[PDB]
């Protein structure tokens, strides 16, 4: 009987780089569940980078503060259930420099705007985080999530900590 | 003096149908393409090469479907294409030490629409009834023997690209049984429920979410990175993979793989020489980067979900060439 | 120097039936004929029709760009998240005398009390978003409300009218019949023929038709977007209820009929020019002036804005292209 | 009987600036029909500018060359019938630098791509010119049109004339 193996914060099994003639550091190899397990709640750790663009891994646990961004972003839930609240900002320029890139943490205080909607994500579900909206998350149990975004004020780099360096 | 004249070639030709095999041969510049019961047979001025017809068609399917993709698409250790984005180099031995050291490599540069048109005619003519070069071997028939019908439907599939995100109004749609995309047998256990989405009045167009793993479980092709979400030049291009990637991809930029289900092993070789360098095993949640100076080829026993993450900026290949962009995106 | 949030509902007056309101040091009271304003050290009166038309705009526009002068004394300055309310800030008499008064508010705090004023002071049969010939009168004691008229939803294209998921075209069926003063405007759709697969990006609409169906006056509304370039056309009749002193340049392209713009100095209020624009005329309104338009027949106007938040600062160190 | 007055290449009546105390040049006043009537066919003359953003006026007459752009643009037909032909480019980067701005003229020859569609505009109709598409125009008779774009290679600046 067919079994599709998916990872989870508390059940993953990292692979790695076998070397013939190379440096395993060239592969910048990490596991996003391991990264999310070891970070602070809602901390957005870069797991991929290509010029200014990033994939960030984060653990959702409890309620986050509000975020907003000068461009679109996407979140993909990888494990658990995550609620997303979206709010159309009355004045997004009051919270986000239009010339900025990457998500901005815009505080725990309720920003000024109109309620846009609510999404509940489970494993494998992706939501749009549209420019002009503020967003925040609620996860009752710990959950893993990934962001498609750009490096900015919220992205934590720690490649040496998270990546395979030997073998 | 013809202002229509370009450095890049445009001369392609339909040649004769072979009365014994039933297949047509084709010419593109100095290259000739002939197939028989078992092989694709290639010639160019000064040499020749053979590729098993199943491998050849699986690679040609990809090169056609991807519109020559990014950088180098090696069908094998000898033959392939290099995308220049409007123009394309076809080669024999260009990324092979033995040919290069001896000066026996051969390269011709074509206008892309001209090479694509003959590649399409080759694919159509050489694909036979019941054979789908986009599918894994356990899912399809065999390409062997004399010409027998065709599978133009399998080779003519419409490319699928999100402009912003799957499922958004006017964007590429969610896959359903109703629209012709049932769940693949090797994903039969994958949950299919959509996320809960409640928009407030007036905001239904921008409160949007979809089951991506469900969407991948319904992919009807293998090894086909397909855009699901876009942020500037950042492209999420997930795909369902089974058996062997039909090419060795030597990208002209860095690219990243995030393994979403099951397991893949990547055979990593030197881009320029083809020398083995590494083997990368990725299980669910594993993310890694393929350096711009390597080529890679994937192995996936069970059909698996892979996110391929690209930066589609056209500035990258010259920067790599100049050494103004690094061959690895991060050092530590 | 934090922005203020103190606002208050005061008493209902027994004779008039209207509620009065406070925002910081300003109070607002209406009677049968007038809006009566007070602030520390001064007072002002605006006829209630002019006041409500002006208030309708500041509310609908979220305080808009730069300065919205209700008249030669009273108005607001948008700081985009914060807003200054003033008496005499752009009036030389008040300013040379040191008698201007300004208070800076959190925008949602001032907006909430403005909305309450607008709701309470608007009576049944009176639409402060319409031209005088289209609606009833605001005079007299409180008599019912017109909350439907003053709570219309703003329409703003994200990319272009008519695109999938974007702001829709107007039709009789979705509640937008052609206005009587555009009864002759052609209403055919452009011919749009998309190849299979490209339905979402082959798109065109009858913009003059869409404008002929606008249910309000003097309300620039975004129809199409290129980065910060916003095409904000609108249907104009009678007089622009405010003198707009923008903090950036803006352009007007007259699409039909004719408007005359009264142009005054932004700081002093002194007359500077009068611009007459007929169909096809385009002109720039420099950032150092304030303007107020006059349109006899309901006319089609394109207001062209650059919505970049960087411009105001850059003008505070040209003011003209 | 209600008459809504619209302008045309052959029939417009320009207004103007009456000065009390100012410089009329500050208002950069023009009439888009007059500007189009005085331009070469398909020449895109800036009639409004706000930093990099422009409004351009043009007279469509016969068949234009192909254009493409690194960002969306919009065309508003002001007088006379104008056809828009749209082609989805296979490699738009081959024709327009994705970091440029403003339309780029890419030739009379059919660029490489797929037929996207056809739009027939009359007075007052606006069309999307979407990024990634090549576009060209056909007008059987001289017709006025307006572009909402950014200053670039085809923008003609004629502020004096
Ligand atoms: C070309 C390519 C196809 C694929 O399906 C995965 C990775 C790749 O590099
Ligand atoms: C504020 C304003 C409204 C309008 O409808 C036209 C011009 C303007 O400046
Ligand atoms: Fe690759
Ligand atoms: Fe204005």
């Amino acid at each position: 009987d067919v079994v599709t193996e998916f990872g989870a914060l508390t059940d993953y099994r990292k692979g790695g780089v076998e070397i013939i003639d190379d440096d395993p550091r060239n592969y910048v190899f990490s596991n996003v569940f391991e990264v999310a397990a070891n970070a602070a709640p809602y901390e957005r750790v870069a797991v991929g980078k290509n010029f200014e663009y990033v994939i960030e891994s984060a653990r959702a646990e409890g309620t986050s503060g509000w975020f907003s961004c000068a461009h679109d972003e996407f979140v993909l839930a990888m494990d658990g259930q995550i609620e997303v609240h979206l709010l159309k900002l009355d004045n997004s320029d009051a919270y986000v420099d239009p010339d900025s890139e990457g998500a901005v943490a815009i505080g725990e205080a309720l920003p000024e705007g109109r309620k846009m909607g609510r999404i509940v994500l489970r494993r494998g579900h992706m939501a749009l985080l549209p420019v002009g909206a503020a967003y925040r998350f609620y996860a009752e149990q710990p959950a893993a999530m990934l962001f498609q975004s750009i490096e900015g004020a919220v992205t934590v780099q720690k490649w040496g900590e998270i990546c395979q360096t030997e073998a | 003096i013809d202002f229509g004249d370009s450095k890049a070639r445009t001369d392609t030709e339909h040649l004769a149908i072979n009365n014994e095999t039933g297949y047509r041969s084709f010419r593109a510049g100095g290259f000739t393409f002939t197939r028989d019961e078992y092989f694709a047979r290639l010639t160019w001025p000064g040499g020749s090469h053979i590729i098993p017809i199943d491998a050849f068609l699986r690679a040609m399917m990809r090169d056609v479907a991807w519109g020559f993709f990014y950088g180098v698409v090696n069908f094998d250790h000898v033959f392939g294409t290099i995308n220049h984005y409007g123009e394309v180099t076809m080669f024999a031995g260009r990324f092979n030490d033995a040919y290069r050291n001896a000066g026996r490599d051969h390269e011709e540069r074509f206008k892309s629409s001209a090479l694509m048109a003959v590649f399409k005619d080759i694919l159509s003519d050489w694909t036979v009834e019941g054979y789908d070069p986009f599918a894994a071997p356990m899912e399809t028939g065999l390409p062997w023997g004399i010409k027998n019908g065709n599978n133009d439907e399998a080779i003519s599939r419409q490319r699928v690209t999100a402009r912003r995100m799957v499922g958004l109004p006017g964007d590429t749609p969610v896959r359903t049984d109703a629209n012709g995309f049932p769940v693949n047998r090797q994903f039969a256990d994958v949950p299919q429920e959509q996320p809960v989405v409640e928009a407030e009045p007036g905001f239904e167009a921008e409160v949007s979410a979809y089951n991506l793993f469900g969407y991948l479980s319904r992919s009807d092709v293998t090894w086909n990175p397909s855009v699901c979400s876009v942020v500037g030049d950042s492209l999420f291009c997930p795909t369902s993979e089974e058996f062997i990637l039909p090419v060795e991809h030597g990208n002209d930029r860095c690219e990243w793989f995030l393994q979403l289900s099951d397991e893949i092993v990547w055979d990593v070789k030197d881009k320029e020489s083809g020398k083995p360098r590494a083997r990368v095993t990725a299980r669910a949640g594993d993310i890694c980067c393929m350096p711009a100076d390597i080529r890679h080829q994937g192995y996936s026993t069970k059909r698996s979900m892979l996110l391929v993450w690209e930066n589609g900026s056209p500035k990258i290949p010259q920067m790599i060439a100049d050494g103004t962009a690094p061959v690895v995106p991060v050092t530590f």
